[PDB]
């Protein structure tokens, strides 16, 4: 896997030197996708107020 | 102790 | 082992966290004023029971905000009442359209100064809600404070509101009440919610997981991995089993345990196990034992059951006579509904999108 | 795939079958 | 005062200097502690009413410069052992300053070579200050170590050693050990202890003497080699300040004297050395080397000992070779000596009965503490040779602009705050 | 006029401090690297432009550390010494009595430069965020003054026999006594098995002799029980200069259980995963370890970590060893958190024909994938904030008028 | 009345702490104006299965005639580690509220 | 002190025959030189006895620790009273003057793991 392209968009490149393995991407994304979208506090209105 | 045991011999000084 | 702990976590995560929610929210609606300042569990393998405790006690502590349009938020604590509240004025202030003409000033009465103080703690706890991290200020360039880079006469400093006795109604009142805030913030710092927490988990694997688990939301847990006869002596404001006296072991005095965890209670002890016919059984057992200390003690400290038996004899689900054919009629249990996480639905062949928990409780 | 729970068996109810490993294939 | 007893952990040598020359890594130079008196008369030649004596210095300082080198081929091994001490003296006369040593790992990547070169004064006469501030009537001699130009130096000597940094074999070394200093004390009763007259033996005094005078056995005249019983006894180490002793074993340096004052008395026998029947001639040693062989075990002082020797070979191709141990220097006649000694009994055994192994465990051997080879030359001719061969002798800005730098920054920065 | 004094305890009159380990070694270790240099150059531009001439107050030019385990202030102290002005450290030591040490560094240095929080290294990252600390430093392990303490029960021969309850600071619950007292012998062995030192049949032996000699009133005779499974413990006590081998099983089994009641493996493991992430691009992180175990963890933590990439490796020196009387085994991993994936450097020398077919064929089966449809993990994203989530940041922040629902 | 008690130690440390124990009692009983007239000791067989002895030791005295330290009669057993802070004990009263000194030295 | 006590408790054993004995003097007070106790009782027992038999140091301040392992009957009763009374002298040289002493013996008829001879001086 080239760092450059995606995941799915599996990459023409034939060479070896600036590529890392599935399993080191896999461990990238997991160690990558460690964040929460945040709450919209405005957007919904409390249970009490309702 | 062996410094007493070889204090019988003789003594020494460190 | 850990890899054990980590699938048990998965697959019954959510379920186990919906259960402690429909426990906690007949605690909560039946016990109002109860706030427990000390918590202990017996058995917390991921620490599910700690997280909701947290919660319902103390929704305005946690690293992430809580949805507030969903019913689960809205409980009968004091402590969770103050934060609603609090809240709640939020949305009054959308509901009415007011002049929101902030005063911007700079360098060249006093009320602005003090209202400029009371915005800056404001952002203050803003920033532990926007970062998840609470201290997020001190890791900043700002120049630090050369009074207490210890903390030490901040937590030695007498506090000025708490006083003994002796040491010294009309709508348009209770509304000013309502109204006025710093009365509301001085009640939540005389109800220091789940200060102290000590959590017991023989199992290493299980322990690794729920340290993990609980250090983001719930800070300073004391990690015990035994549970002591001579530890006895320490009684805890809330005392919560959930989901362990099924998997305490049979070589262990079952009796004993039980006995241990209400004579160090300071209070609600909880009990949750997964509905089935050895749960129940076990539970019930356990309501029994109990129960046998009403003829003993102080009547102001035996036992008393708040949900969710009405009655204190023996129980009629337990000795009707259908149940002896039909295996249907024997568990008093109950249901709880939650969003079936991912790991749930592949592993069942089903899309499920909602969940069903059956659990059988007993406060 | 269920003998990988034996390691983590405790010893007293390991052998239940048997009071004894000597003798243990 | 005396400190007959030095326990090992100690060393004679302060710290080592290594060179930062990238080629010399393994080059340090040594400075050795002259300042103890302790080790002052050892590190320093003993002044006669001088002796030109150099194996009583040049052994030690080399193998506490390989004790002190061993960190780096111990590896952490339980314990480290010397052996294969060689030297050659190019210059008889004069003392020692300093060394320059050089260390691989010889052969096997389990041991540790080392290469010895000692530069300092090559005459000790010009050093020399007699009778300052005699006082009492004996005085206290002192020298000048250190001289801006006044002396002329070179290369005295040529030594090296090699350490095994090994384990602690438990059978060849506690209970076969065990059992051989039971077997000697028990032996003890077998010789007679009288001690022989140092004039004909080559030392001054009789209290530095360990050579029994009844056991000494000569083959026609000592023509053929001879042998002697002797005994390292603590009461003549104590009040004899030259040799000191461990807590049960004997330095190489007193095994090698009984060496050297066995061979002055067969030198007298041969007719090599002018006897006493005035001064004394004490033959010196110019080049020498000690082995160990397996088992390592040291020579035990209190039970006495056997030495064996060759006959002498008069020099007027070197039998051993042209590397270091041989003599780098011509002239004079020299007189070799090849010396085997034995510490143990052999001969006692213990048949409970033939059923049994009583040979595996009672039987033992007579080890060999020493063995090796020495060069001597007579005391009148030590200035009538010249070493043969030559050795050579071993004789910041950008730092400190970026501390000025960073200073500058920091006194500057002080001002805003 | 009377003043009020409590009285000192034993332990207080008689504590020592633990020496210093490496400190030029750590100083070049912790206070150099991309982020030090890029401060340095940083004065060098502010005294340039000095030469020339309500808001939260910003420091012009400052090196944040983390001590996530300051003893004495030895280490932490030596980071502002040998520092300059520009330098902060804030410390996370667990135990309570490390605050008298913090004591003496606040009086030394300005109290703007220190901080100090008694807190467990595993949450450093819960009381802090990602991309804060310039520097990390971890010594975990058991400080001297503890050693020594009769009532922290690490003291040894201890004629007489204490209570041996020898763990890191309040945050853990039961002690090794009690521990001993009530764990089963299985339990015992694969808690002792997660640390290496200790071979499965040496466990089953020890834990063995433990379960058949409880219950233990105290030290001695725990010390008993030991001493007849195995060997009598080494002299030096607790640090041993011998090989981890050869190392009797007493021994072995008494620094398991120390661990073991400090979970000293989790807390290692989470020391190093949140520096990782709470460090700053380039940033520098040391640990010291001296245990096989711990050795092992880091190696493999660093080389399997997508940023993280070993700078090197610094042994003690024989002289600290001599002198102060430390393990002849504690090195120093100093560790750096790349910018980009430290994958690319890595597989230079760690890429096998195997592991690349292996590659491949997980390429095509498809193993890499992950999740993100289902219900938590649709809410998840990278440390980037999207289009479709400013706007939620920049939304709550005043809400409209609504009349119906 | 008064307590004083040891865990297992040594000989030589338990004879130490007794006779501190005692020399501290003669001390204390004297400064009240009592010289010890006399005494005597008494040592017990120990019981029947057990090691333990009973040592009946009495004193009988003739009648001859500044910083104080917080300490709870009761005392508090140390476990290793502090459950709280090294300052936990102390109270301070609010730094604005702090006033002036009426007294010096 | 103006008032000393001195403890000097005997605790005899027997192992496989071979009957020991360890003395164990403690002084009330720090003020006392206890070297010098040692000395005395090393110049004293020195011509009675070998030391490969007995052993008397310093355990630490104002305490001294005195062991024999094997010593015939007569041989300790010499041992025991040469020690008190090198300890009566010295402790009166001192500056003080002895008031009362008095001693005690465990019954013990029944074999005993430890017989202890707890001896009490008033200085
Ligand atoms: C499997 S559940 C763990 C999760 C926890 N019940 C929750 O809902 O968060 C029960 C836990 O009780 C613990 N346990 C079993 N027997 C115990 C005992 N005798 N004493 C204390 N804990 C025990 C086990 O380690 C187990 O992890
Ligand atoms: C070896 S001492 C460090 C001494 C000092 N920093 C030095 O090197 O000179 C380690 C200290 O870290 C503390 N410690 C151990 N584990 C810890 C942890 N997980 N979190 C925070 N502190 C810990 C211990 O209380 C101990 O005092
Ligand atoms: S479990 Fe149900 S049936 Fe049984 S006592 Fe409680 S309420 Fe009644």
């Amino acid at each position: 896997h080239k760092p450059g392209e995606s995941g799915l968009q599996a990459g023409s490149s034939t060479t070896i030197a600036g590529k890392e393995t599935w399993s080191q991407f896999s461990t990238k994304m997991r160690y990558g996708r460690r964040r929460i979208r945040v709450i919209d506090v405005a957007a919904k209105m409390s249970y009490e107020y309702q | 102790t062996f410094e007493d045991a070889n204090n019988m011999i003789a003594p020494n000084a460190p | 082992s850990t890899n054990d702990a980590i699938g048990y976590f998965l697959f019954r995560g959510a379920a186990m966290y919906a259960g402690m929610h429909r426990v906690f929210f007949e605690l909560s609606k039946q016990l109002p004023h109860f706030v427990p300042k000390t918590m202990l569990d017996f058995g917390a393998g991921t620490g599910t029971a700690i997280l909701v405790a947290k919660e319902v006690y103390d929704p305005g502590s946690l690293a992430y905000p809580l949805y507030r349009s969903l019913r689960q938020t809205m409980q009968g604590n004091d402590s969770s009442r103050t934060h609603q509240l609090s809240e709640l004025r939020y949305d009054l202030k959308r509901l009415q359209r007011n002049n929101e003409e902030k005063k911007k000033v700079r360098f060249m009465k006093r009320e602005i100064a003090e209202v400029a103080t009371a915005a800056a703690t404001a952002k203050k706890d803003r920033l532990v809600r926007e970062a998840h991290a609470r201290y997020r200020d001190v890791v900043d360039g700002t120049e630090w404070e050369s009074g207490d880079p210890l903390g030490e006469v901040r937590a030695s400093t007498e506090d000025p509101e708490d006083v003994i006795d002796g040491e010294q109604k009309t709508w348009w009142e209770k509304l000013i009440d309502v109204e006025n805030e710093t009365a509301r913030t001085r009640a939540a710092r005389r109800l220091r919610p789940l200060q102290e927490v000590t959590a017991v988990e023989p199992s290493p694997g299980m322990m690794e997981i729920g340290t993990m688990v609980l250090h983001d939301d719930v800070p300073n847990v004391t990690w015990k991995r035994y549970l002591l006869p001579e530890d006895e002596a320490i009684q805890h404001d809330l005392v919560v089993a959930a989901y362990s006296l099924s998997e305490i072991a049979t070589s262990e005095n079952r009796r004993r345990i039980v006995q241990q965890l209400w004579k160090m209670t300071k209070g609600v002890l909880v009990f949750v196990e997964f509905a089935n016919l050895n749960n129940f059984n076990i539970l019930m057992e356990a309501r029994d034992w109990i129960l046998e200390e009403k003829d003993v003690g102080l009547w102001d400290w035996q036992p008393t059951i708040v949900a969710p038996c009405p009655h204190e004899h023996r129980c009629p689900l337990r000795h009707c006579k259908t149940g002896v054919k039909r295996k249907r009629m024997r568990i008093c249990s109950t249901e709880a509904h939650y969003r079936s996480t991912f790991v749930e639905v592949w592993a069942r062949h089903m899309p499920l999108k909602v969940g069903i928990e059956p659990i059988s409780y007993l406060i | 795939w269920a003998a990988k729970f034996y390691g983590q068996v405790t010893f007293g109810p390991r052998n239940y079958p048997y009071p004894s490993s000597r003798w243990l294939a | 005062s005396p400190r007959w007893l030095r326990n090992p952990d100690e060393l004679c040598v302060a710290a080592l200097r290594r060179s930062r020359d990238v080629n010399k890594i393994n080059s340090y130079v040594a400075t050795y502690k002259f300042d103890d008196p302790q080790w002052a008369p050892l590190l320093l030649p003993e002044v006669t009413l001088i002796s030109h004596n150099k194996m009583i210095m040049l052994e030690c300082m080399s193998r506490h410069v390989n004790f002190s080198l061993r960190h780096i081929v111990q590896k952490g091994h339980g314990i480290y052992l010397i052996y294969h001490a060689q030297h050659s003296i190019l210059q008889p006369k004069g003392l020692v300053e300093q060394s320059f040593v050089t260390c691989s790992f010889g052969i096997r990547g389990e041991r540790l070579r080392t290469d010895i070169v000692h530069v300092g004064p090559i005459d000790a006469a010009d050093v020399m200050e007699l009778q300052p501030s005699e006082g009492h009537d004996h005085p206290r001699c002192c020298f000048n170590l250190y001289q801006k130009s006044d002396v002329r130096r070179g290369v005295i000597a040529v030594s090296q050693v090699e350490g095994y940094g090994t384990w602690f074999q438990r059978k060849p070394m506690l209970w076969q050990r065990s059992r051989r200093i039971g077997a000697l004390q028990s032996q003890l009763g077998a010789f007679a202890y009288d001690l022989v007259d140092p004039h004909e033996v080559g030392k001054w005094r009789d209290c530095e003497v360990s050579l029994l005078a009844p056991h000494m056995r000569f083959f026609r005249n000592g023509l053929n080699g001879a042998e002697a019983v002797g005994i390292i006894a603590s009461s003549q180490v104590a009040q004899q300040r030259r040799l000191y002793l461990g807590e049960f074993e004997a330095p190489a340096i007193t095994a090698l004297d009984a060496v050297q004052q066995l061979a002055h008395a067969s030198a007298l026998r041969c007719k090599l050395v002018t006897p006493v029947v005035i001064d004394m001639e004490t033959l010196l040693p110019l080049s020498w080397a000690t082995r160990t062989p397996p088992p390592y075990v040291p020579l035990e002082a209190d039970l006495p000992f056997k030495l064996q020797m060759s006959r002498p070979t008069v020099f007027a191709a070197y039998p051993t070779g042209g590397t270091v141990g041989s003599p780098f220097v011509r002239g004079a006649p020299m007189m070799m000596f090849e010396y085997n000694m034995h510490q143990g009994v052999d001969h006692y055994v213990y048949d409970d009965a033939p059923s049994a192994r009583p040979m595996k465990w009672w039987s033992q051997k007579s080890n060999m503490p020493y063995s090796g080879y020495m060069y001597f030359a007579r005391s009148g001719l030590v200035d009538r040779f010249t070493p043969s061969e030559d050795i050579p002798n071993p004789l910041p800005t950008k730092v400190v602009q970026e501390r000025l730098r960073k200073y500058r920054r920091k006194q500057q920065e002080g001002h805003k705050q | 006029m009377k003043r009020i004094v409590v009285p000192h305890r034993w332990s207080e009159m008689n504590r020592v401090e633990h020496p210093p380990l490496m400190m030029k070694q750590l100083f070049q270790g912790v206070c150099g690297g991309l982020r030090w240099l890029e401060t340095k150059s940083l004065a060098q531009y502010l005294a340039v432009r000095a030469i020339e001439e309500v808001t939260k107050q910003k420091r012009l030019v400052s090196y944040d550390v983390l001590d996530c385990t300051l003893g004495s202030g030895y280490h932490a102290g030596a980071v502002l010494e040998n520092g300059g002005p520009y330098t902060r450290v804030v410390a996370l030591d667990c135990d309570h009595d490390a605050m008298h040490a913090a004591r003496d560094l606040v009086e030394e240095f300005g109290g703007d430069r220190f901080r100090f929080y008694c807190c467990k290294m595993s949450e450093a990252k819960a009381m802090f965020g990602e991309r804060s600390f310039d520097a990390i430093m971890i010594d975990g392990g058991v400080s001297d003054t503890q050693l020594e303490d009769p009532e922290r029960g690490f003291l040894l021969d201890d004629e007489g026999g204490h209570r041996l309850d020898m763990r890191f600071g309040p945050q853990m619950g039961v002690g090794a006594l009690e521990y001993l007292n009530t764990v089963s012998q299985h339990t015992l062995v694969s808690s002792l098995l997660a640390y290496g030192l200790l071979e499965y049949g040496q466990a089953m032996k020890m834990s063995r002799a433990i379960t058949r000699r409880k219950p233990f009133v105290d030290s001695r005779e725990v010390l008993t029980c030991i001493e007849q499974a195995g060997d009598e413990l080494p002299e030096g006590g607790w640090r041993s200069q011998g090989s981890r081998r050869k190392s009797p099983m007493s021994w072995k089994f008494l620094t398991s259980l120390r661990c073991i009641i400090n979970n000293e493996m989790y807390e290692l493991r989470q020391g190093i995963e949140n520096a990782l992430l709470m460090l700053r691009d380039d940033g520098r992180l040391v640990v010291f370890s001296r245990l096989p175990w711990e050795e092992r963890l880091v190696r493999g933590t660093v080389d399997d970590h997508p940023h993280a990439l070993l700078s090197y490796v610094e042994d003690i020196s024989i002289d600290d060893v001599q002198i102060y009387g430390f393990t002849r085994h504690a090195k120093m991993w100093v560790i750096t958190r790349a910018a980009s994936s430290a994958y690319a450097l890595k597989n230079t020398t760690t890429l096998t024909e195997e592991k690349f077919r292996e590659s491949s064929v997980r390429w095509l089966t498809g193993m890499y994938a992950g999740q993100t449809h289902g219900f938590p993990a649709n809410n998840f994203t990278f440390e980037n904030f999207e289009r479709k989530e400013w706007v939620t940041l920049r939304r709550n922040g005043k809400p409209p008028p609504v009349d119906v629902g | 009345a008064a307590f004083f008690v040891t865990t297992k130690v040594a000989n030589g440390t338990a004879d130490l702490l007794t006779t501190s124990v005692t020399q501290q009692l003669v001390e204390h009983t004297e400064s009240m104006g009592y010289s010890l007239a006399s005494s005597y000791v008494t040592l017990s067989p120990d019981v029947v299965h057990t090691s333990v002895r009973m040592l009946i030791h009495n004193f009988t005295f003739r009648r001859s005639r500044e910083t104080i330290e917080a300490e709870p009669n009761i005392p508090t057993m140390h476990v290793g580690p502090r459950r709280e802070p090294l300052n936990a004990a102390e109270s301070i009263p609010p730094r604005n509220e702090r006033a002036v000194n009426i007294w010096t030295v | 002190p103006d008032v000393c006590v001195v403890q000097v408790c005997d605790h005899m054993q027997h192992d496989q025959g071979v009957k020991r004995h360890a003395l164990t003097i403690t002084y009330g007070a720090d003020g006392f030189q206890l070297r010098s106790l040692i000395r005395r009782v090393r110049r004293d027992l020195e011509r009675q006895l070998s030391s490969t038999y007995w052993q008397c140091y310093q355990t630490n301040e104002r305490a001294a620790f005195f062991v024999t392992t094997k010593v015939a009957n007569g041989t300790a009763d010499l041992l025991t009273t040469s020690v008190t009374q090198q300890l009566v002298e010295h402790t009166e040289s001192m500056g003080y003057s002895l008031a009362s002493s008095y001693v005690t013996l465990s019954p013990d008829v029944v074999h005993t793991s430890v017989r202890m001879l707890i001896h009490n001086f008033t200085f």
